[PDB]
C-alpha cells in the first residue's frame, strides 16, 4: 500500500476515484512522432503514478503525478482530426474529449501528455486527474513535509530491486543520518515513521537544554496541512510501549556526538506543566496563549499517556512542541490571499514579472518554450513579455530578434498564457509587447489577443475612478481575473542591437492598450501620468536611482516602472533586485529560467500575501500619513537622525544541513539584504564531520533601520568544497520570535523535506530618552499602529483559571489594564484602587538540585506603559517575568 | 574529553540502580525492567575531569535481540553481577564474554560485585538454603574476572553508596590510557 498521496489530502468522489482506479480505455496521442495509438491507462494502488499498457512510449509507459504541473481539457495540441482518421472514429470535440498534463522535472522542462477519449470518459478522467493534481500542488506547499519524505523513501526502497518489501534497519539507519553499521529485517511503514520520530527527537540536543531550564520535578505517575499529515502532533495515530522503547533505543544509539541519550529514571521526571509551559511561551517565544489553548497544546503534543491526563509535558512532548509546523521561522508558510491589501491603487504595489518567459536558457542560442509561459504563470508571475516578430507565412513568431534561438509561433502562446493564466492566483496579469512587427501582421496580433482572451482582456476604462481628474490604476483585486497589455499607444488627436521596436503601430492593436501605455522615460531631470509604464534596463534604472533617488521615489509611487536585465547579460542571468525594489520599482522583470540569489529574493518577497504576486510596498512610500515620506532617500550611507530597531540572532543548531552528504563541515552565512546603511553577513565557526545535527550556537546582532524591506538569507556552505548546499531567505519583518524552525531549501529554491535550521531570533529595542526617535515609529505610518494589537497575561485574576491574556492597544498604561480586568467581574463589586498589578521575576536555572531563589518583586507604578515592560524581561539573564495581580 | 562506557549483568541485579544512585544519589524505591538507558556523568580522576557517559543495557530475552545497540567500539565494557546470586558468578561471565571479544575485542572489562550490602542479611541465608546455596564470595568474583581476562575486580553498594564511586574512578582512568 502506502499511498503516495494520503486519503486525507485527496478530495475526489467515490466513484471518479474508483475510475482512475478500475482502469479504461484511451487513445496516446504523441506530438512528437504526431501519431495516436490505442492504451488503458490505469491508476496504480498508490495514488502518484499513472501507467497504460495495450488494451486487453506511445503505448508503454509510466507517468508520475508528482511531476504534472497541471491538467487541461481540450489542449489545441491534441489533433482529433488526426485521432479520428487513425482511429477511424466519429466526430468528436477536442473541447469534450481531450485531456492533457503538463508535466516536468524543471522549471525549463514542460513536455506534455495528451489522452483522447470518448465523451462520458472524459468527465471522470479529468475531474479525477484534476483533484489528483491538486493534492499534488498542496503537498508541494506545506510548511512541514517530513512524513511526505518518508513515504518516497519507504516507496523506493520497496521498489528498487523490484522486491515489495520494507528497508532493513541498517538502511533505514543510514538513511536518517544515523551510524553506518544485521539483526532485524524488512520494516513496515509504520516501523519505519515510528524509527524517523525517534531520530528527530534523540538527535537534538539543543532542545534538551531549552527542556531543562522550564522543566519541573512533578513525578512521572499521577485548509492548512492536515494534523494526520503532521508527524508530530499526536492525533497522527494513523505500537506497544514496548516497540517504541525499542525504536527509541536503537536511534538514540546510532546517533554519533549529538544525542539526547533516552535517559530513563522512575520517582525523577521532569515536566513543563501548564504554567511552566506558559513561562516558555510569554517570555520566549512571545505567545500569550489563554488556559485552555495551553491545556490544548498538552493534550496535543505529549505521547505518554500518563503524563498527558495530568497535564504534564515530557521530553518528546516538549521536543515534538517545537518541531511542529506552528514553530516554524517564516510567518508567511500557510499564508493566504489578504483580500484587504489589494484594495489601495495598482501602482503601490510591487508585482511579480518576468523578462524573456519564451527562452528557457541562453538568451543568443537556444530554445523558445511554448509552454514555458504556462509553467511561469503557474508560479504566480503577473507579468510576462512577448517580442512578436514576423510570421514567414503572415503570422507572427515569438523569438529574440536577429538571433539563433528558436521561434515558437505567437498564436500557440497567447493560448498558453489562457489555460494558465489564472490557475494559481486571480489578479490581473499584464503583457508586456516587444513589437518588431510589421504593420499588417499586428491586424492578426489584435484578433489573437480578442479572439482568445475575450472579456479578460480590458478594452476600454472598466471603473468610473479612471475618468477622475488625477485617476488612479484601478486595485488589483478590482482587476481580478483580469489581461493588461502594454506597448506603445497611438497619440490621438556580437551583442544584437534589435531593441528598437516598430516605428508605425496599427490603430487596431493599439486599441486594446488602456491601463498600461509604454512610453519612453520623459525623465526626473527634465491622458494622466498614472498610465505611461516606462520601461528602462538596469543600467538606466540603477543609474537613475543614485543620481535621482529621492525623486524617483515620488514618482514610481504614482505610475508604474519596469526594470528588465541589461543586454550585456547574455549569459541570462539575473540583477539583484533590492537596489530597484526599495525606489518603489514594481515590475523588476527577472530572467526565471536561471536560478541564482537573484531570483531568490523575487521568489521569497512574493511568497507572501498568498502568492498572489502582488505585495504592497513599505508605507514610507505611497503613503501621506507616514511622517517620513519625502525624506527617505534609500542610497545614503549613513543617517544617524533615528535609532534602529536592534535585532538579535542566534544560529542555536541545524539537523541535516547537508542533504546526501553525510561527511562536511558546514557553516551557516547568514546575510541581511537591505539598504546600503543596514546590510551585513555573518559567519558561524565551522563544525567538521556533523551534518546529521550541527550545533554552532553563535550569535549575531545588527541594526536594521528600514524593516519593512529587509530580506535575511541563511545559505549553508560546507568549508570542504565551499560550496552552498541549503538556503533560504526570509523577510525580517516576516520572522517569529522566539525559538523557531527554519525549513531550508536547495540551491533550485525547491523545499528540502528533512533538513532545517534550529533559530533564537528576538527583536531587542533602545529606550527612548527624547534625543532620537525609534526607526520603527518613523516609517511605520499612524493608521497602521492603531493595527496593532498586544496581549498580556496576568496571573490572580478572580475566577478558576490561574491566569488569563488580555488583548490591549500599544499605549494602553497600567491604569486601563486593572479596568479591563476588574470588568469582567461584574457580579463582584470591586475597587480597582484595591488591585495593584505587580512584577514577579522568577530566577529558575538549569541547576535543579539548590533551593529556588526568591522571586524578584517590583510594583508597575500608575501611567507606566504594559507593553514597554514585557519587552523588558531577556530570560537570557535566567528569569521569567509574570504580571500577577494583587490586593 | 568525554569517555564512554557500556555495564551488563544478570537482570533484576542492580544494573539500573548503580546507575541511578551515582548520578542521583537515591536509591530507586520502584522496580521497573530496563530496556536501553544512557546517562551522562563527571567524574575527576587523578586530576583529570573527564566526561563520562553510561550506556545501559538489559540481558531479558525479549531484550537481548537489542543489545547490539550498544555494542559498538566503546572505550570499556563493565560487567556486573548479583552476590546473592551464585548462578550470575558462572554463567553471566562465560554468556557475555564471548559476546563482547566478538562485537568488540581491545575493550577493556571490569568486574562489579552488586548487593553487596544484603550479602550478610539474614534473609538470604534462609532464601538460598532452599536452593542450597550460598552469596557470592568475594574471591571467587576476583578469580572470574581474571579468567574472562578483566581488568580488575570492585563491588559495589546502591544503597549504601559504598564503594560507588570507586569503580567509575578506576573504569575512567583505564578508559583514557591503553
Ligand atoms: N538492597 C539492595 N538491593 C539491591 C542492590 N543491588 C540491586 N538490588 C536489587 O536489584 C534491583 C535492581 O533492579 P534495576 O534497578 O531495574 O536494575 P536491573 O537489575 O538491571 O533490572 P532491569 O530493570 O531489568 O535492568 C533492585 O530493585 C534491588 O531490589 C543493593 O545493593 N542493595
Ligand atoms: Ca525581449
Ligand atoms: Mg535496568
Amino acid at each position: 500500500g502506502t499511498e503516495l498521496i494520503p486519503w486525507y489530502v485527496l478530495s475526489i468522489q467515490a466513484d471518479v476515484h474508483q475510475f482512475l482506479l478500475q482502469g479504461a480505455t484511451v487513445i496516446h496521442y504523441d506530438q512528437d512522432t504526431h501519431l495516436s495509438a490505442r492504451c488503458f491507462l490505469q491508476l496504480q494502488p498508490d495514488n502518484s503514478t499513472l501507467t497504460w499498457m495495450k488494451p486487453p512510449g506511445l503505448v508503454e509507459g509510466i507517468l508520475d503525478l508528482f511531476s504534472v504541473k497541471a491538467v487541461y481539457m481540450g489542449h489545441p495540441g491534441i489533433d482529433i482530426h488526426t485521432v479520428c482518421v487513425q482511429n477511424k472514429l466519429s466526430s468528436m470535440l477536442l473541447s469534450e474529449t481531450g485531456v492533457t498534463l503538463l508535466y516536468g522535472l524543471q522549471t525549463t522542462d514542460n513536455r506534455l501528455l495528451h489522452f483522447v477519449a470518448p465523451k462520458h470518459t472524459a468527465k471522470m478522467l479529468f475531474s479525477g486527474l484534476l483533484e489528483l493534481t491538486t493534492a499534488v500542488r498542496k503537498i508541494r506547499k506545506f510548511p512541514d513535509q517530513r512524513q511526505q519524505w518518508l513515504r518516497k523513501q519507504y516507496v523506493s526502497f520497496y521498489q528498487e530491486d523490484g522486491r515489495y518489501e520494507g528497508p532493513t534497519l541498517a538502511h533505514a539507519v543510514e538513511l536518517f543520518g544515523g551510524r553506518r553499521w544485521v539483526s532485524d529485517s524488512n520494516m513496515s511503514f509504520i516501523e519505519f515513521v515510528e524509527l524517523f520520530k525517534s531520530f528527530s527527537i534523540r538527535s537534538r540536543k539543543d532542545l534538551k537544554d531549552i527542556f531543562d531550564i522550564y522543566s519541573v520535578p512533578c513525578n512521572r505517575s499521577a485548509d492548512l496541512q492536515p494534523d494526520l499529515d503532521l508527524l508530530t502532533r499526536n492525533v497522527s495515530d494513523l505500537l506497544s510501549d514496548n516497540q517504541r522503547q525499542i525504536s527509541d533505543a536503537i536511534a538514540a544509539a546510532s546517533i554519533v556526538t549529538n544525542g539526547t541519550g533516552i535517559e530513563s529514571t522512575s520517582l525523577g521526571i521532569f515536566g513543563v506543566g501548564i504554567l511552566q509551559l506558559n513561562d516558555f511561551l510569554v517570555n520566549c517565544q512571545g505567545e500569550h496563549c489563554t488556559y485552555d489553548e495551553i491545556l490544548s497544546i498538552i493534550q496535543k503534543f505529549e505521547p505518554n499517556i500518563s503524563m498527558c491526563h495530568q497535564g504534564l509535558l515530557s521530553f518528546e512532548g516538549f521536543a515534538r512542541f517545537l518541531m511542529d509546523k506552528d514553530n516554524f521561522a517564516s510567518k508567511n508558510d500557510e499564508s493566504r490571499e489578504n483580500k484587504k491589501d489589494l484594495q489601495l491603487p495598482l501602482s503601490y504595489y510591487y508585482i511579480e514579472s518576468s523578462h524573456n518567459t519564451y527562452l528557457t536558457g541562453h538568451q543568443l542560442k537556444g530554445e523558445s518554450s511554448v509552454e514555458l509561459y504556462s509553467q511561469v504563470l503557474l508560479q504566480g508571475c503577473r507579468s510576462i513579455e512577448l517580442d512578436c516578430w514576423d510570421g514567414d507565412d503572415g503570422m507572427p513568431i515569438i523569438y529574440h530578434g536577429h538571433t539563433l534561438t528558436t521561434k515558437i509561433p505567437f498564436k500557440e502562446v497567447v493560448e498558453a498564457i489562457d489555460r494558465s493564466a489564472f490557475i494559481t492566483s486571480d489578479l490581473p496579469i499584464i503583457i508586456s509587447i516587444e513589437n518588431h512587427c510589421s504593420l499588417p501582421q499586428q491586424r492578426k496580433m489584435a484578433e489573437i489577443f480578442k479572439s482568445v482572451f475575450g472579456e479578460k482582456l480590458v478594452a476600454k476604462f472598466l471603473f468610473e475612478t479612471d475618468f477622475s481628474d488625477d485617476p488612479m490604476l484601478p486595485s488589483p483585486d478590482q482587476l481580478r481575473r483580469k489581461v493588461l497589455l502594454k506597448n506603445k499607444k497611438l497619440k490621438a488627436h556580437y551583442l544584437p542591437q534589435n531593441k528598437k521596436e516598430s516605428r508605425q503601430i496599427a490603430p487596431e492593436l493599439s486599441d486594446l492598450v488602456i491601463y498600461c501605455q509604454a512610453v519612453k522615460f520623459p525623465g526626473l531631470s527634465t491622458t494622466p501620468k498614472c498610465y505611461h509604464i516606462s520601461s528602462l534596463n538596469e543600467n538606466a534604472a540603477k543609474r537613475l536611482c543614485r543620481r535621482y533617488s529621492q525623486k524617483l521615489i515620488q514618482h514610481t509611487a504614482c505610475q508604474l516602472l519596469r526594470t528588465y536585465p541589461a543586454a550585456t547579460r547574455i549569459d541570462s542571468s539575473n540583477p539583484n533586485p533590492l537596489m530597484f525594489w526599495l525606489h518603489g520599482i514594481q515590475l523588476v522583470a527577472l530572467n526565471y529560467q536561471t536560478d541564482d540569489l537573484p531570483l531568490h529574493l523575487n521568489a521569497a518577497m512574493f511568497e507572501a500575501n498568498g502568492g498572489c504576486g502582488y505585495v504592497l510596498k513599505p508605507p514610507v512610500l505611497w503613503d501621506k500619513s507616514c511622517p517620513m515620506y519625502q525624506k527617505f532617500s534609500p542610497l545614503e550611507r549613513d543617517l544617524d537622525a533615528m535609532d534602529p530597531a536592534t535585532y538579535s540572532l542566534t544560529i542555536i543548531s541545524g539537523q541535516n544541513v547537508c542533504p546526501s552528504n553525510s561527511t562536511g563541515s558546514p557553516c551557516i552565512e547568514v546575510d541581511v539584504l537591505g539598504m546600503p546603511l543596514d546590510s551585513c553577513h555573518f559567519r558561524t565557526k565551522p563544525i567538521h564531520r556533523n551534518t546529521l545535527n550541527p550545533m554552532w550556537n553563535e550569535q549575531f546582532l545588527f541594526r536594521v533601520h528600514f524593516e519593512d524591506l529587509v530580506f535575511l538569507r541563511f545559505a549553508v556552505v560546507e568549508n570542504n568544497s565551499s560550496a552552498i548546499t541549503a538556503q533560504r531567505i526570509i523577510p525580517l519583518k516576516a520572522l517569529k520570535r522566539g525559538y523557531r524552525h527554519l525549513q531550508l531549501r536547495n540551491l533550485h529554491n525547491e523545499i528540502l523535506e528533512i533538513s532545517s535550521l534550529f533559530i533564537n531570533s528576538r527583536r531587542m529595542e533602545d529606550n527612548p530618552s527624547g534625543s532620537t526617535r525609534p526607526a520603527s515609529l518613523m516609517f511605520n505610518t499612524e493608521e497602521r499602529k492603531c493595527s496593532q494589537t498586544h496581549k498580556v497575561t496576568v496571573h490572580g485574576v478572580p475566577g478558576p483559571e490561574p491566569f488569563a491574556v488580555f488583548t490591549i492597544n500599544e499605549g494602553t498604561k497600567a491604569k486601563q489594564l486593572l479596568q479591563q480586568i476588574l470588568a469582567v467581574d461584574q457580579d463582584t463589586k470591586l475597587t480597582a484602587a484595591d488591585y495593584f498589578l505587580m512584577e514577579e521575576k522568577h530566577f529558575i536555572s538549569k541547576e535543579k538540585n539548590e533551593c529556588r531563589k526568591q522571586p524578584f518583586q517590583r510594583a508597575v507604578g500608575p501611567e507606566e506603559d504594559i507593553v514597554q515592560i514585557l519587552n523588558s524581561w531577556f530570560p537570557e539573564e535566567g528569569y521569567v517575568g509574570r504580571i500577577v495581580l494583587k490586593p | 574529553i568525554r569517555k564512554k562506557l557500556v555495564i551488563v549483568g544478570d537482570g533484576a541485579c542492580g544494573k539500573t540502580c548503580l546507575l541511578i544512585v551515582f548520578s542521583k544519589d537515591q536509591f530507586p524505591e520502584v522496580y521497573v525492567p530496563t530496556v536501553f538507558e544512557n546517562y551522562v556523568a563527571d567524574i575527576e580522576v587523578d586530576g583529570k575531569q573527564v566526561e563520562l557517559a553510561l550506556w545501559d543495557t538489559a540481558g531479558q530475552e525479549d531484550y537481548d535481540r537489542l543489545r547490539p545497540l550498544s555494542y559498538p567500539d566503546t572505550d570499556v565494557i563493565l560487567m556486573c553481577f548479583s552476590i546473592d546470586s551464585p548462578d550470575s558468578l558462572e554463567n553471566i561471565p562465560e554468556k557475555w564474554t564471548p559476546e563482547v571479544k566478538h562485537f568488540c575485542p581491545n575493550v577493556p572489562i571490569i568486574l562489579v560485585g552488586n548487593k553487596k550490602d544484603l550479602r550478610n542479611d539474614e534473609h538470604t541465608r534462609r532464601e538460598l538454603a532452599k536452593m542450597k546455596q550460598e552469596p557470592v564470595k568475594p574471591e571467587e568474583g576476583r578469580d572470574m574476572a581474571n579468567r574472562i581476562g578483566a581488568f580488575g575486580y570492585m563491588e559495589c553498594s546502591a544503597k549504601t553508596k559504598d564503594g560507588v564511586r570507586e569503580v567509575f574512578e578506576m573504569a575512567t582512568r583505564a578508559a583514557l590510557q591503553a
